[PDB]
């Protein structure tokens, strides 16, 4: 059938797309909303936010792929964002990579075996001072050591 | 409860700004209430928005995102077109080494509030918008749970005050496109579509968000408009060098002892920004070289330079990455290659071609499999990014790198063998 909302995410949309004047300025919280719930935009997901949205699908789309910070390739509870612009790469993004590499076994665009962590090349996260910055989904840190690092990531279940 | 955020070192020599900021946690309405807060916005409502627009213009604020424009000037150009208008206040960060905006929403977010409402008042908007990035989820929930708070204290909804003036301030958010700094594509962005620029003109203070006179102004630009109306333009005008006066954030970064932000006059000279306030090298190792951002390069013999707006002066958004001796100028110039390369937003020709083919030919040069002809494309292709280009970005890909190469040739000599 129609895949459809679950409740407790349609709720979520319905109040993000009503928090605008008009709906269609809605459309970025919405697809940031369904990668924090679904852990990637399923594909399947934009036929109905675009009715949701009164925009056409191929705009919704069209918008998806623009946008660097949504991936509708794959999914992972977990986003570590490393940040390899000018500042964090000389102070140590490599240090940190190879930490994860150590910890985790991924490279940076790779998901973990239980699909828990994929590690995600960005640009500056604007840390710079606190280089090299990471983020794990919302929560951003500086990088100290691997064994600093290790501690983090266990708090991400 | 917000989510983690790194506790960016903050220091001032004026405690406007930074005076709470300089603190690294939130500060709510009650504390913000106690320093006097919304008492400049209280004021504002009992002068006319025309009287607001003088004070703000004599004050000389100049935008703090990048363009230096006149701030009062711009509001005077929104005003001449018909109403309806809005606000944007540009919570976009993207270039790199730049984190002086996430400070003030972070920490003192109803400054930032206070100055979008007094500055909204005095263009005659009562719509209003936060255009923050997607990697600042902290600075997003800080915003939207301290404008609730605004909202309770009678500061913001309809008939501010009894002053009889409207506004909403709406809470967008940014997906990891630079180019949605850029002040028309942002508004691209708010309509709800790709963060594509728009042909200028028409400017967005003539025609912008829904085709009506737009103002989008930087975090830190409408931060210094509630000293203007609190302190008198006058006496804010006496604040650093009268021709570029005001409180200054500048983004340290790189190898200083005392990375962060640090509240300074613009009469400071970069060589005092470094040594003086950000304690110098790590190591005491001699200066290379300083990046103003994704912008410039500015060498060792180059720190005794203000960091105002002035033409033989530093400029930019006043960001300063330091490297040492002991860097690498090419693989640092690589990886501003290989920003433009991310963010061009490929609307335009020389622009997506130049920014992605500098960065591919540079990673070439940098990794030693260069050919010859990848060397004299790589000079060309750096020289013909400008052209066609509708915005700043195409303009500026290939400025610092240039610079490099004409500052540092031997370094870049290494490299040809
Ligand atoms: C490609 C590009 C990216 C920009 N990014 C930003 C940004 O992240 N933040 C910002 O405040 N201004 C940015 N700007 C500058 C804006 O065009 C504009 O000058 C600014 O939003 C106006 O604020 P101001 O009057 O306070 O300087 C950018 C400009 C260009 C051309
Ligand atoms: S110059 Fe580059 S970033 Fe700017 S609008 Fe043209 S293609 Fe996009
Ligand atoms: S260079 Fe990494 S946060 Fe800016
Ligand atoms: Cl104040
Ligand atoms: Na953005």
């Amino acid at each position: 059938t129609e895949f459809e909302f679950p409740e407790e995410l349609k709720t979520k949309l319905q109040e993000h797309i009503n928090y605008f004047p008009k709906k269609r300025q809605a459309i970025l919280l919405c697809l940031h909303e369904i990668q924090n719930y679904y852990g990637y935009i399923p594909p399947e997901s934009l036929k109905p936010l675009a009715d949701m949205l009164e925009l056409p699908l191929n705009h919704v789309e069209g918008v998806v792929a623009f946008y660097d910070m949504f991936d509708r390739e794959d999914k992972a509870k977990y986003r570590i964002r490393v940040c390899v612009s000018i500042v964090c790469h000389l102070m140590g993004t490599n240090k940190l990579l190879k930490a994860l590499e150590n910890i985790l076994g991924i490279k940076p665009g790779e998901v973990t075996p239980d699909g828990k962590f994929k590690i995600v090349p960005v640009q500056c996260l604007g840390a710079c001072s606190e280089a090299p910055v990471f983020m794990v989904n919302d929560d951003e840190y500086k990088f100290e050591s691997e064994v600093q690092l290790n501690e983090i990531l266990s708090r991400y279940t | 409860s917000y989510p983690a955020i790194p506790r960016i070192y903050a220091e001032t020599t004026l405690n406007m700004l930074l005076k709470r900021a300089k603190k690294p946690r939130v500060h709510s309405i009650d504390e913000y209430l106690k320093d006097g807060g919304y008492q400049a916005l209280e004021k504002a409502l009992n002068m006319s928005p025309e009287e607001i627009i003088d004070w703000v213009d004599k004050s000389t604020l100049r935008g703090r995102g990048g363009a230096g424009f006149p701030t009062g000037k711009k509001w005077k150009f929104a005003v001449q077109n018909p109403g309806p208008r809005y606000f944007i206040c540009n919570a976009d960060e993207m270039e790199p080494g730049t984190f002086k905006d996430r400070i003030i929403i972070e920490r003192d977010p109803h400054l930032l509030i206070e100055g979008i409402i007094i500055s909204s008042y005095a263009i005659g908007a009562n719509e209003a918008y936060i255009y923050i990035r997607g990697e600042y989820p902290a600075g997003y929930y800080i915003l939207r749970d301290a404008i609730e708070e605004a909202k309770k204290k009678g500061f913001l909804g309809k008939n501010i005050l009894g002053s009889g003036f409207d506004l909403e301030i709406y809470v967008a958010r940014g997906a990891g496109a630079y180019i949605c700094g850029e002040e028309t594509a942002l508004i691209e962005s708010l309509e709800g579509k790709r963060g594509h620029p728009r042909l200028k003109p028409p400017y967005p203070v003539q025609k912008g968000l829904w085709g009506k006179p737009t103002v989008v102004n930087n975090v830190e630009t409408i931060a210094n408009v509630p000293f203007i109306i609190s302190m008198g333009w006058e006496e804010y005008r006496y604040i650093g060098p009268s021709d570029y006066a005001g409180p200054k954030l500048f983004p340290v970064s790189g190898k200083v002892k005392k990375p962060g932000v640090y509240e300074l006059p613009m009469n400071t000279t970069l060589r005092e920004v470094i040594f003086k306030y950000a304690g110098g090298t790590l190591g005491n190792k001699k200066v290379k070289a300083v990046f103003s951002g994704a912008l410039d390069c500015f060498s060792s013999e180059e720190l005794d330079i203000p960091m105002d707006y002035s033409p033989l002066g530093f400029g930019g958004t006043g960001t300063v990455i330091v490297l040492t001796e002991e860097d690498d100028i090419v693989e640092a110039a690589l990886k501003i290659a290989e920003f433009y390369e991310h963010e061009t937003c490929g609307q335009c020709t020389p622009c997506r071609v130049g920014c992605y083919e500098q960065a591919n030919l540079l990673e070439k040069i940098y990794k030693g499999e260069a050919t010859e002809q990848d060397w004299e494309g790589f000079d060309f292709v750096n020289r013909n990014i400008q052209p066609t280009s509708i915005c700043g970005l195409g303009a500026v890909a290939g400025r610092l790198i240039r610079q490099t190469l004409e500052k540092f040739p031997e370094e870049w000599e290494k490299y040809r063998k």
